[PDB]
């Protein structure tokens, strides 16, 4: 049982509401080159779809972006293994005076794949947009289980090819998801394989070994088999510097946000962690004192949580703030600190 | 441990002097304190005549003679280091004489500090009460009524801390206190009046003044002058309500005075002592309308450096010394040879201060004889001692070490002189400065009229002691230590100098030397020059090798063949080592502060690895290893102690406090060895003290401690203590911190005490002991002349 | 050259104003044994005079202090060996003078000022229910010396044991006549001046005007006692010594230990790493009354010694500047780590204004750094 809202971690609102929206969407051709200016300090594999908030204080990055606001608002978040990459654009931003220096926090979105061509030193990246390969119905090429039976029968009567079709796989993939997301909204998930499939990659605990080849998968549907494989395989995760210390499995985890599982936010110094939210975690230390500061899932205080055998964070501990509310404790655990097994 | 101390000889620096009518109304009497004892002579044309000796229970601190109406002779009031007052009469019965204890008590206060300026007693001139500074801005005041047994005093608070000196003034309606006093504005001159009834202090009776920025001395004038004077280090001022006069002669600026004595009853004449020895007459000139017409200063001489003085009659006046012998010497109208009135007399022989000694079997008979350094600055000189007699080897300046050497006949003497910087110029010619042959220190490593101190070894024959070599240190050179020993396998004998190079803008020393000479063929010939990063404290033969301290370092030197000191190992103590001593193969290391460390030297490791601590804080003056197990020490507040060495390893690590002792004396030097032929004694150390008092320690066993410590208290029930003080009360192991009993010591003074009393007082003593057998008088007489046979 | 008003730290305005302060004192017994509660969380080896500030959040903490500030105000703070294996023989009392209740951010938190008050040994250490310990301590006395020569000191020249208060020429005056006496004993003058309180004080605060350039006298305190244990609360020494310094009974030994500890540092390198020198005891100076280190507590009820110098080597810095709980108002820190180890060792502080003297320093946290002794 969840009574939380799941549409108040989306907003990003730790980050301070009355934020300049940006609205209207920009896009490259599906082959031209471009030159976009990466930014330096995003050590992170942004995804279509995937938002991306940041804090930035440094002089050059936020004379980048200020710049970069009037121009289209559109810079590089490289993939650093750096051959590929995402474009993400700016939809909401601020400057501020907060504690001393001048600061720029703003809310990205990832748009498009590319693959770099060359650098040049705030980077410049020459990169060209890689196009999505989307195929048409192979069936068509040369001619509550009931209606699925009807689907596999009669869709498929000019006949293996169930196991590559996008509906049957994403409908396998939404079958294998509603065991995270207990409150599921058939118009929650995207309506296309594109979408749908970046989505589910985004919100994946895989490692980045894996995260690289999802993203330079240009077909959708070979990124939904993948992400179909993966989900299945994977069963638990371990501490990173232990390699040797559970610390969850795969059914304990659980989807506080609309984007899913996992989601990426600013701690107050520009750090961005990745942040998979699970019910029950072990082998864990609580650090220092319940904060509401600056939290990341409103009404909810963090702890400290790091292993117990090497005293590694791992993440924190969120608790309810107020009786009535559900659930009452999690985990949200980041990437950096989490290999699965 | 059960320890026995014995004294060989008393002490005999004076620490105060007083003349007056004593022992009758006719009768010149001087009495002397010493340090524990009082000594009543009668003056006479003669010269001194000893009518008695007396000892107390305590450090006499205060000793003045006073009249109140109604006495036929004078009363003798005494305070003590520890507080106990007593008012005392001469009582005497044809032969018979003892001191009467007409009143006695103890005067301390629960809390408060001692005033740095030290204790103060001074009495009204019409006998009304006895006025007493102890602590700062306090001020008791005993009164002097008939029934006042118990000497009662109250306190009067001070709204002045710092008092330097006070006194009472004489022709004062009521008792009225003259004293100097310092504050932030400078020094000034106050009075007070003092109410008994009111128990207070009223307006004084003329105002407030200010005094030479250093005046440090009052006098009270005696009538028709009344008033007081205040002496300074520049000038000499006298006061008397309104009138005051005022001079600053130029003989008394070279150095301060600290010491006078009113020749004349009407305060006319008066004598002056400065540190240096010199004595000045100070002349209170008359007139009649009396008042006081004008002051003069004449320097009458040179003396001994005076502790105290006090003219007897006819001319003559007793110089009481701390630092040479004390003086009867007469004062003569006409000035004589170089313009000197003063003639000495008579001398009194002086130890004190014995900061270093030696036994030595000169004559080879089997008896040792005992050798130390005695007296400071011009009077330093060389004590030979034997069973007691004492023969006198003057040096005019400082001994600080010394040392025997038999193979070459020889004594070695540290020694200092003071030379003005002039080039430096030498005062008056010393030890040093008229040795038969001298040499001068050579190595390349390393204002107007200020002092510096020179130092020389001193190398000087056993049969008529005369200088056979001198031998003169680097500029700014600091001997230390000084041994006389044969290192490794070389055969030759020598005398072994450490050093340290002082600087005054250097706290601690960073440079100093290790010199090793020997002495042959008249010469003392420079055999090997060791630098070394510190000042070297102490240094030890240790199994034929050299073991030294090093600032806070012990290390320990091999004698090559090729005759250089090479480093065998090293120990970094956290503490300073000042006191080196050695036994087999342990080391007791001890600082300033008390601080107490056993090590071993391991012969196979080749190491040193510590074996035992007691790290307590206190000042410590002395160290000795009595055994393998206890070690003697001397501690703050004249005190002696006995630290001893489970299967713990916590508990093994320490050592434990095992005897505690006040000995009412300042130990300097410890050392083995005794002065009669060579039992219930085994051991003997003699020590040597800043009053010259020579004390023996040896150790007894379990049985005997305790027949004794019984014989002791037997005989505090019995004994009369001369101003009514308690045996355990004096013996207490006493610090301005805490008090407690005397352990593992038996007062040997007491026990030898047993022969002088009368046969019915033995028998009252030994009165249900047991020795199995009922012990009686003869049995304990065997056991006293037994223990009086150590010495 | 400094304008910074070295007032300010030692206000650790940083806690919040209006905080309820308390006046008296709470004093014991020099050899009674009592029972205190510990404080558990303290990692720190308190000194008698040194400023404790605490953000307590635990609920037992909490109700414990409440407790306190309705009794008398002293908590024990334990000088463990191993702060793991919490073993303390030694501790000291500290007393609460300013405290402050609030509720931010979600829980109740009690931050309190106190200030080190009496040391004592640890007899026995009990648990309780609530779950604060309860430590059976007697206290420690602070042991008084009188001068070395006022056994030997002569009579007749005992009225010349005052001097005219007051330079090289006034201290060898001083020596002089003060230990004039020390010729009726085996040991010279200089000797004896090795362990006199006014010659061992001056020393040290001859170092202590090299540290802090415009030190004013009147600041320090005028006895022994306190001024030991000033100084030793602000040297930057591991807590071996720390400890070492926090048994010596007598001023007079602490004085001349923490005398050789100021001569004998060399540099102070990176705990970790020994190898790696960070700084040396030249860089060092003082920019706050209390001296060189002081004790600050951050957001999240951590205590760290700072130890501020001019400039610091092999330190990366990470982050962003912020002036957020600045310790020293009206600048701003940022992290800085060992580049060898990536271990924290302090923040740079940068000043926010132009003009402010200095413009930059470092604060580098005590537990993070190893003094090197010859
Ligand atoms: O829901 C949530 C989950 C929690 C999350 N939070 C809050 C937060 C606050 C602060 C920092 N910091 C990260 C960087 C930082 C580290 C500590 N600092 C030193 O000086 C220092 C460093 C080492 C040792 C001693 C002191 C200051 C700088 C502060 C990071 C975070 C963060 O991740 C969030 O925002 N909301
Ligand atoms: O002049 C000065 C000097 C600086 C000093 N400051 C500020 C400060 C701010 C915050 C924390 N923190 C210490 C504990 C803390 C650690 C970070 N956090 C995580 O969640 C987290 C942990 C690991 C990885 C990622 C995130 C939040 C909790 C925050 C410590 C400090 C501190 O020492 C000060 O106050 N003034
Ligand atoms: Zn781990
Ligand atoms: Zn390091």
């Amino acid at each position: 049982i969840i009574n939380f809202d799941t549409s108040l971690p989306t907003s990003h609102t730790y980050l301070g509401a009355d934020m300049e929206e940006f609205h209207g969407r920009t896009l490259h051709d599906d082959d031209s080159c471009q030159v976009i200016p990466v930014l330096p300090q995003v050590m992170m594999i942004l995804i279509p779809g995937q938002t991306l908030p940041l804090q930035l204080f440094h002089p050059q990055e936020v004379s980048m972006v200020r710049n970069l606001i009037q121009k289209d608002r559109t810079f590089a978040v490289l993939a650093y293994s750096a051959q590929f990459g995402t474009t993400a654009e700016i939809y909401a931003y601020r400057e501020e005076q907060d504690f001393g220096i001048e600061i720029v926090k703003v809310k990205a979105i990832g748009r498009q794949r590319f693959k770099v061509l060359e650098l040049r030193t705030i980077q410049q990246a020459k990169v060209q947009i890689l196009p999505e390969c989307v195929l048409p119905s192979t069936m068509s090429a040369v001619q509550s289980y009931k209606w699925w039976q009807k689907y596999q029968k009669r869709k498929f009567h000019c006949a293996l090819y169930s196991l590559y079709d996008a509906e049957t796989l994403m409908d396998r993939i939404k079958k294998q998801l509603r065991e995270w997301d207990e409150n599921l909204k058939d118009d929650s998930l995207p309506s296309n394989p594109i979408d749908f499939s970046y989505r589910v990659a985004a919100c994946l605990p895989i490692d980045d070994v894996l995260r690289i080849q999802l993203l330079k998968i240009g077909s959708a549907i070979q990124r939904l088999r993948c992400e179909l494989d993966i989900m299945n395989k994977c069963t638990s995760l371990c501490c990173k510097q232990c390699q040797e210390t559970e610390i969850t499995t795969k059914n304990e985890i659980f989807s506080l946000s609309l984007c899913g599982p996992m989601a990426a936010y600013v701690n107050p110094h520009g750090y961005v962690h990745e942040t998979l939210t699970v019910y029950k975690a072990c082998n864990l230390n609580l650090i220092g004192r319940p904060s509401t500061e600056h939290s990341w899932f409103p009404g909810y205080a963090w702890t400290v949580a790091q292993c117990k055998i090497c005293a590694s964070h791992i993440g924190w501990k969120f608790t309810a703030t107020k009786k009535d509310m559900s659930p009452q404790k999690f985990w949200g655990l980041t990437r950096s600190a989490l290999l699965p097994t | 441990s059960y320890n026995y101390v014995v004294t060989a000889q008393k002490p005999t620096a004076v620490n105060g002097c007083v003349t007056g009518h004593f022992t009758s109304a006719e009768d010149l009497n001087l009495l002397i304190a010493k340090n524990t004892r009082l000594e009543i002579y009668v003056v006479t044309a003669e010269g001194l005549r000893p009518v008695k000796e007396v000892g107390m229970y305590g450090k006499i601190a205060v000793m003045e003679l006073f009249r109140p109406k109604g006495e036929s002779k004078d009363l003798l009031f005494i305070l003590t280091a520890k507080y106990n007052a007593c008012i005392l009469e001469y009582k005497q019965s044809g032969e018979s004489i003892d001191i009467i204890t007409r009143a006695h008590g103890n005067v301390q206060d629960r809390i408060g500090r001692p005033s740095e300026t030290g204790i103060i007693g001074i009495i009204d001139p019409e006998c009304r009460m006895i006025g007493l500074r102890l602590y700062d801005g306090l001020f008791k005041v005993i009164p002097l009524d008939r029934d006042n047994k118990e000497l009662k005093a109250f306190n009067i608070r001070l709204e002045e801390l710092h008092v330097i000196d006070v006194k009472f003034l004489y022709g004062c309606q009521a008792p009225t206190i003259c004293f100097v006093y310092q504050d932030p504005q400078g020094r000034h001159v106050k009075t007070y009046e003092v109410s008994l009834r009111e128990k207070e202090f009223n307006k004084g009776p003329w105002k407030q003044e200010n005094v030479e920025a250093e005046a440090s001395m009052v006098i009270a004038v005696p009538e028709p002058f009344g008033g007081a004077i205040i002496i300074g280090q520049e000038s000499i001022t006298y006061h008397n309500g309104d009138k005051y006069l005022a001079i600053a002669p130029p003989i008394i600026k070279q150095s301060t005075i600290v010491c006078h004595n009113r020749v004349d009853p009407n305060g006319s004449r008066y004598l002056l002592g400065d540190m240096e020895g010199r004595l000045f007459m100070l002349l209170l000139e008359k007139e009649e309308q009396v008042t006081l017409k004008d002051l003069r200063v004449e320097l009458l001489g040179e003396t001994s450096i005076a502790e105290c003085l006090t003219y007897l009659d006819n001319g003559v006046v007793f110089v009481g010394s701390r630092l040479g012998d004390s003086q009867l010497v007469k004062l003569n109208v006409d000035s004589n040879e170089q313009g000197s009135y003063v003639v000495a007399m008579e001398t009194f022989t002086n130890l004190g201060p014995i900061v270093d000694m030696c036994v030595v079997d000169l004559e080879r008979q089997g008896q040792g004889q005992l050798v130390t350094c005695s007296g400071a600055f011009k009077e330093g000189s060389l004590r030979i001692i034997r069973n007691l007699h004492i023969r006198t080897v003057p040096l005019y300046e400082s001994p600080r070490k010394i040392c025997y050497q038999e193979v070459s006949q020889c004594f070695g003497v540290l020694s200092s002189r003071i030379e003005v910087q002039d080039g430096t110029t030498a005062l008056r010619p010393s030890a040093s400065t008229q040795a038969l042959s001298s040499s001068v220190s050579s190595s390349k490593l390393f204002s107007f009229g200020e002092e510096v101190e020179v130092h020389n070894l001193l190398i000087i024959d056993q049969h008529t002691f005369e200088v056979l070599h001198a031998h003169q240190f680097l500029q700014n050179e600091y001997a230390l230590s000084l041994v006389s020993c044969k290192l490794g396998k070389d055969p030759n004998t020598y005398f072994i100098v450490g050093t340290a190079m002082v600087y005054p803008e250097e706290a601690e020393p960073k440079q100093g030397r290790i010199v090793v000479f020997q002495y042959s063929d008249g010469k003392l010939q420079t055999v090997a020059e060791k630098e070394v990063k510190g000042a070297v404290y102490s240094m030890v033969e240790f199994n034929g090798k050299l073991l030294a301290s090093i600032n806070s370092t012990v290390r320990l030197y091999e004698w090559t063949t090729e005759k250089e000191l090479r480093t065998e190992c090293n120990h970094y103590n956290n503490i300073m080592a000042l006191y080196l001593k050695t036994k087999g193969d342990f080391i007791l290391v001890g600082d300033l502060m008390r601080s107490v460390l056993l090590l071993a030297y391991k012969p196979m490791e080749g190491n040193f690895e510590e074996i035992a601590r007691d790290f307590n804080p206190n000042w410590m003056s002395a160290v000795e290893i009595l055994d393998d197990d206890n070690f003697l020490g001397a501690e703050n507040a004249f005190n002696l102690f006995v630290c001893q060495k489970a299967t713990t390893d916590e508990e093994r690590q320490h050592l434990q406090e095992v005897g505690l002792f006040h000995l009412g004396e300042f130990v300097n030097v410890f050392c083995h060895g005794s002065l009669v032929m060579q039992t219930p004694t085994q051991g003997s150390v003699l020590f040597g003290t800043v009053n010259g008092m020579i004390g023996l320690v040896t150790s007894l066993s379990e049985s005997w401690y305790n027949l004794l410590l019984d014989m002791q208290n037997r005989l505090n029930k019995v004994i009369k203590s001369v101003g009514k003080i308690e045996h355990s009360f004096w013996r207490s192991f006493h610090t301005e911190r805490k008090t407690e009993p005397a352990t593992g010591f038996i007062d040997g003074d007491l026990i030898e005490s047993f022969l002088d009393i009368s046969r019915p007082k033995m028998q009252e003593v030994v009165a249900n002991l047991q020795y199995k057998r009922e012990a009686t008088a003869d049995d304990l007489i065997k056991v006293v002349e037994e223990l009086t046979r150590i010495h």
